């Protein structure tokens, strides 16, 4: 088990990983920081990002106008605290990528142009074209570069966190190419890992979205925040899930009433037979769907063999952002010393029950930045752990990987998988019944149980990905659990979360005004244990 | 892995030279192979126009020699540049080749020279 | 109604078994909708479960899709079947060397894109003075280079590259160029030591095939040759400075 | 010790044969040799000019034979390819900004046509009209 050492370590490139790297870099100069990513850091999700980050900038702007349109857009869930720092935070992180090189778009002036989305009463959304994602993660992931305190594991598949009396200690990847184990020491890690938008049968995040880290957290006693929210888009291509944007529709462009209407269409012959779940743009023309949609465009030419000039394309409403994520405190900080979740992957308490358009982002650069920074701090703060502890726990990880490859049953991991997507998109979708999902519960433990009957067949060790997708899938299955459960027990409709059964239809704010806390046990079983929201200036109403 | 501190190239000299040599013969070669190579072997031309006297006439003439030289050498330098390389793409192995290409061009420079500096 | 079948060749690669590589052959359903990395999804899935390969986005946006078809350097998810009714031969990334099936070894690339340091340098401005101001005049002078996915595509189409594998390459140089280009940029000189090297913008005869396979439309051949104009420009200034 | 063992395969000299785009790359790199061979005439017939009146009258004969001829609508036919392709890559070694927008190949291009065709009707008409 060879042994590299480094003062901090960060699971995770995307924006937010990065991000907390390069702050951390700052921070100490004389640091060791150990970057670790299953895959090179430009082709994190972030990379997919279209619309724009959001920072204030008008100066008919305010913060205290950016704090209101967030918690009302969080239905009051959000931890006003966070919000707070989150909001005054982002002007100074947008500068400093644009100072880094970041491409913002214009102004005809010369200044950095900003535009209207996430339909916020005043915009306030900074972009690069429709790539902003692409540019920011770029941006940041070139900045880095010039900093020889980052050590970067590309292509290192973390399975496990060392963590002892209550604090972590460092963890175990592997080296996917070589197909090792390397075991990290360190005294605080960072987690960003993204999403688990691919746990859904429909979604639009990439192949590596599949909340590994949220997942590597629930093992250890920590709980997985808010995990009953999903954030469906309006726009999804069959199979590929591959999104048309919201800016089209400003325009001229042609709502749980839609969402609603097609949805219900299905149990009294009033849905029109597609292939696949009109979006006509024909009307459109070049000079506005190239500009703010050549993305869109090209997806639809390819996977569906329609043209956004020429004809509609086939679409129905697929998973996309993953809200809920491993709890935090106002420093990102977990309930385990050194343990900090940044990104998506986290709940710093930022987006309640439902994410504003462009705010994701934003938290990326704004989080990531102090993520890094408090990290540091309690790092050289952390003090000598009992060593044996530490090297019998990363033993419990070479073994409990031994026992799933010498694994047997015949179950293919592949079909496993679609199951579970396939639950997934009926009993937690736009509109959630007792009835579907329950059902979608059962299924899910169902899957856990097959999960012991699968088999790896691959045995090879360069880059197998055979074992890890199965991994991957380890998970998946976990966390999906938490949203089920924490889904059928919110007896309320609460923004992402919205319920058609009588006395749970509607927004309670006497019983419901609180968080959600899952836990998985090692008896298997997910419990569920419920927090209060910080309130400070704009109480619910 | 990479040099950190490469060996500076020369390339840029006979990319300038090369550079201005295609230039030229992308604009004035054909017309020359033209009048040259078609119409002055075939006689089709009105009197006297391409015949030795009116010709040396003009080949004396300084905007005339200055013309001959260039249209000869110039080319020469872009033409031969790209044979050099042309080694290298098929992998042909040719004993400082360099020097045997670009020391032709030098050659036939002084040459051309020496057969306009002349008369 | 029912659907087609293609039959799918692919050139496998075990370093464990294999002493070379050595082709496959599947049969894959698909429809007008089924793209290729959408193909390679299903294999792996019912045919062969150690097939392996780089993707992600399932948008042409992650860059990691690089693979081989017809001797084509594409994007997998950006390529249909439709269009290879009459065969379809899949090997890994052109000019790079395989590791496993599909997955090449990429070392290389990303040591070029660190050689030629990729970041803005020496501007002082900080945070709180506010952003650099910069107009679209001045941000079209590099914006087209850089819509750079870090593909892999462009180097498995130069064959400068692959006969000289020393060639810090095209989209390094293209990615430099970019950051020459920025006007907030001032670090043109810590550049371009790599840049003139013989291995820099010199190993291009400008084939003018990468900036034909780029699925950005980024135009590389252009930003090489404009960096030849640049290069070929600091060797005058150089042949003058006795100082 | 590691498990990897990298497959490269060899890159040949006939790698240019295969694909159709490297094919025609060839050509035009291959376009040399006839504007060598037309620059190589053109000095002998400097040469031939300025040695003798009678020496001449053999040149043109020899230009009259019909090997000599064919060879040079060859040489022509390449000047043009050569000169097609040369005004097609010339534009990109230019970063030109017209109103916020890096403007293409399309303009320098068929402008750069326009003064070639200037120039033939000029070098022809000083030609053969005097
Ligand atoms: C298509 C699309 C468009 C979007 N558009 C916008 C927008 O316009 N504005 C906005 O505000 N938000 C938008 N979002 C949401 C937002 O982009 C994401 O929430 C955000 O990018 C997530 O970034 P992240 O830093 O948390 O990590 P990600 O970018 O998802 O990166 C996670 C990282 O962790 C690594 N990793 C994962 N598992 C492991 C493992 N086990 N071991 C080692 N490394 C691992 C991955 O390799 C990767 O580097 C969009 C999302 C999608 C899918
Ligand atoms: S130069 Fe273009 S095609 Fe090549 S890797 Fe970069 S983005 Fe891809
Ligand atoms: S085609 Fe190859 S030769 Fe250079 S100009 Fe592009 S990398
Ligand atoms: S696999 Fe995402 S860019 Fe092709």
């Amino acid at each position: 088990m060879q042994t590299f050492q480094a003062d901090l370590a960060i699971v995770g490139a995307g924006g937010a990983g990065l991000r907390a790297a390069i702050a951390a870099a700052q921070a100490n100069p004389n640091a060791k920081i150990a970057l670790i990513s299953k895959v090179y850091p430009m082709r994190s999700h972030t990379v997919a990002a279209e619309g724009g980050s959001a920072a204030v900038a008008q100066d008919h702007d305010s913060f205290e106008y950016h704090f209101h349109d967030t918690v009302a857009g969080g239905d009051w869930l959000c931890e006003q605290d966070v919000v707070d720092y989150f909001v005054h935070h982002c002007p100074t992180e947008m500068t400093q990528l644009e100072l880094w090189g970041c491409p913002w778009s214009r102004r005809p002036d010369g200044s950095v142009n900003v535009r209207r989305f996430g339909g916020m009463k005043i915009e306030r959304t900074w972009f690069a074209a429709d790539k902003t994602g692409f540019h920011m993660l770029h941006t940041l992931f070139q900045t880095s570069l010039q900093f020889p305190q980052i050590q970067r594991f590309d292509e290192h598949f973390v399975l496990d966190i060392l963590v002892d009396d209550g604090h972590v200690r460092g963890l175990v990847a592997m080296n996917m190419m070589e197909g090792t184990l390397v075991q990290i020491r360190a005294n605080a890690v960072v987690m960003a890992t993204g999403g688990a938008g691919r746990v859904y049968r429909y979604n639009t995040n990439g192949g590596i979205v599949t909340g590994d880290g949220m997942g590597m957290a629930l093992s250890h006693g920590v709980p997985l925040r808010d995990m009953e929210f999903v954030q469906y888009h309006p726009a999804g291509l069959p199979g590929s899930g591959i999104l048309m944007t919201e800016g089209c529709r400003g325009e001229g462009g042609i709502r749980d009433k839609v969402s609603q209407a097609f949805w219900h269409e299905w149990r009294k012959g009033n849905t029109i037979s597609t292939p696949r779940g009109y979006l006509d743009l024909r009307h459109l023309g070049e000079k506005k769907l190239h500009e703010r949609l050549p993305f869109i465009c090209e997806l639809a030419k390819a996977y569906v063999g329609v043209d956004p000039v020429k004809e509609p394309i086939p679409v129905r409403p697929t998973a996309h952002y993953t809200m809920g994520g491993i709890e935090t405190d106002q420093n990102c900080e977990t309930r385990i010393k050194g343990l900090f979740a940044v990104g998506e992957c986290s709940s710093v308490g930022l987006h309640g029950a439902n994410r504003l358009g462009s705010n994701s982002l934003a938290e990326l650069v704004v989080f990531g930045r102090l993520a890094g920074e408090q990290a540091t701090e309690r790092a050289a703060t952390a003090g000598n752990g009992n060593e044996a502890a530490i090297e019998a726990q990363a033993a419990g990880v070479e073994q409990r990987l031994k026992d799933l490859v010498n694994q047997d049953g015949g179950e293919n991991w592949a079909k496993i998988r679609d199951e579970m997507g396939l639950a997934m998109e009926e009993g937690c979708g736009i509109y959630r019944t007792p009835e579907l999902m329950q059902k979608t519960i059962d299924k899910l433990a169902e899957l856990q149980e097959r999960f012991k009957r699968v088999r790896i067949t691959d045995t090879s060790s360069v880059f197998n990905t055979d074992l890890l997708y199965t991994i991957e899938l380890g998970h998946g299955l976990n966390v999906a659990e938490c949203m089920a459960h924490s889904a059928m027990a919110r007896k309320e409709s609460r923004g992402a979360h919205q319920r058609l059964d009588e006395g749970c239809t509607e927004r309670d704010d006497v019983n419901f005004l609180k968080h959600t806390l899952a836990f998985r046990d090692a008896d298997g079983t997910t419990r569920l244990e419920y927090s209060d929201v910080k309130i400070t200036t704009l109480p619910p109403a | 892995m990479i040099n950190p501190n490469p060996k500076r190239s020369d390339e840029p000299v006979f990319w300038g030279l090369f550079g201005a040599g295609g230039m030229w013969s992308a604009i004035i070669a054909p017309v020359m192979i033209l009048l040259v190579g078609i119409l002055l072997p075939l006689g089709l031309f009105p009197g006297d126009a391409l015949s030795y006297e009116r010709v040396l006439a003009f080949a004396q003439s300084f905007i005339g020699r200055v013309f001959l030289f260039l249209m000869i050498v110039l080319p020469l330098w872009c033409g031969l540049h790209r044979m050099h390389h042309a080694m290298h793409d098929l992998k042909i192995h040719v004993p400082a080749g360099k020097w045997v290409f670009y020391g032709l061009a030098a050659i036939l420079t002084v040459v051309t020279l020496i057969g306009v500096v002349t008369i | 109604a029912e659907m087609k079948n293609l039959k799918i060749e692919v050139v496998r690669y075990n370093p464990e078994v294999d002493t070379a590589p050595h082709s496959a052959f599947y049969e894959v359903p698909y429809d007008a909708t089924t793209s290729l990395l959408d193909a390679l999804g299903y294999i792996k899935d019912n045919l062969a479960p150690d097939l392996s390969y780089r993707w992600s986005c399932r948008m042409a946006i992650c860059g990691s899709c690089g693979m081989m078809v017809n001797n084509v350097p594409k994007l997998a998810c950006k390529t249909f079947l439709r269009d290879y009714t009459d065969g379809m031969k899949v090997e890994a990334l052109a000019n790079f060397p395989i590791e496993r099936d599909l997955v090449v070894d990429m070392t290389h690339f990303i040591e070029s894109l660190e050689a030629i340091k990729p970041y803005i340098i020496g501007n002082s401005r900080t945070a709180d003075q506010g952003t650099n101001i910069q107009t679209p005049a001045q941000m079209a002078k590099y914006h087209q280079f850089s819509g750079c996915i870090n593909c892999g595509l462009c180097y498995a189409a130069c064959p400068q590259f692959g006969l000289n594998p020393e060639f810090i390459g095209p989209a390094a140089i293209t990615l430099a160029h970019r950051y020459n280009e920025d006007s907030r940029d001032h670090g043109k000189k810590e550049r371009m030591a790599q840049l003139n090297s013989q291995n820099g913008v010199w190993s291009c005869t400008f084939v003018g095939y990468c900036s034909e396979v780029c699925p950005k439309h980024v135009d590389p051949a252009a930003a090489i040759q404009q960096g030849k104009v640049e290069s070929s420009k600091d060797f005058l200034i150089a042949t003058l400075k006795p100082r | 010790t590691t498990k990897r063992k990298p497959y490269v395969r060899p890159m040949t000299s006939t790698w240019w044969k295969k694909l159709p785009f490297y094919r025609f790359y060839m050509l035009r790199e291959g376009t040399a040799v006839p504007a060598v061979w037309f620059s190589i005439e053109l000095i002998f017939g400097l040469f031939a000019l300025k040695n003798g009146p009678e020496a001449w009258a053999g040149f043109v004969d020899f230009l009259q034979n019909p090997v000599i001829v064919i060879i040079n609508l060859i040489t022509l036919a390449a000047a043009l390819l050569h000169t097609k392709t040369w005004f097609e890559l010339a534009p990109k070694a230019a970063n030109i900004i017209v109103k916020d927008e890096k403007m293409g190949p399309e303009p320098i291009i068929k402008s750069l046509w326009a003064v070639t065709v200037v120039a033939t009707i000029v070098i022809l008409f000083v030609a053969l009209y005097w």
